[PDB]
């Protein structure tokens, strides 16, 4: 067994978090690290996003 | 008599088949899971030397119909698609056997030589 393919991968996200911007706007929120917003999918499901 | 010719005679036959199992290995050399086949020479041989049915076959009218051991190359790399032709090897066969069908032709013309200049 000489021969090995070389095939690529997602292994998932990077869950590191992204830095803040101040918008001072009232209802623009931020999680804390690892906390997600739970949010009504397209299809109807809670689906998770920052 | 005159079955001495026989032997190389049936070995030229033999090589004659062998290129077209090893040009087929050639052929099918991109096909998925082709498994490449080829048979033994020296084997094969002397069984043939050694050694389909007759159907009916009374006065004419009657429509007369007729009716080797192809042996895995064992492979080396494996390569994800069946196809076990190293194309390498095949390419190997096939030039030293067409040479010794060259050598058969020759050895049969020799011997055929021989016998017309003995019969003039």
């Amino acid at each position: 067994a000489t021969r090995t393919l070389v095939t690529a991968s997602t292994p998932g996200a990077d869950m590191t978090p992204g830095q803040l911007d101040y918008t001072s706007r009232p209802l623009d929120v931020a999680l804390q690290q690892d906390g997600w917003l739970v949010v009504q999918a397209a299809d109807g499901a809670e689906g998770y996003t920052r | 008599l005159d079955a001495a010719l026989r032997f190389q005679q049936e070995a030229l036959n033999l090589r004659a088949q062998r290129q077209e199992i090893l040009a087929a290995n050639i052929a099918n050399a991109d096909t998925p899971g082709y498994q490449a086949r080829d048979i033994d020479f020296a084997s094969e041989l002397k069984k043939v030397m050694v050694r389909g049915v007759a159907l009916t076959l009374t006065s004419s009218h009657h429509i007369p119909a007729q009716a080797v051991d192809l042996l895995y190359r064992v492979p080396d790399q494996p390569s994800l698609d069946g196809n076990t032709v190293d194309m390498d090897r095949e390419r190997t066969q096939f030039a030293d056997n067409s040479l010794k069908y060259q050598m058969g032709l020759t050895v049969l013309g020799s011997q055929l030589k021989g016998m017309m200049n003995v019969l003039q």
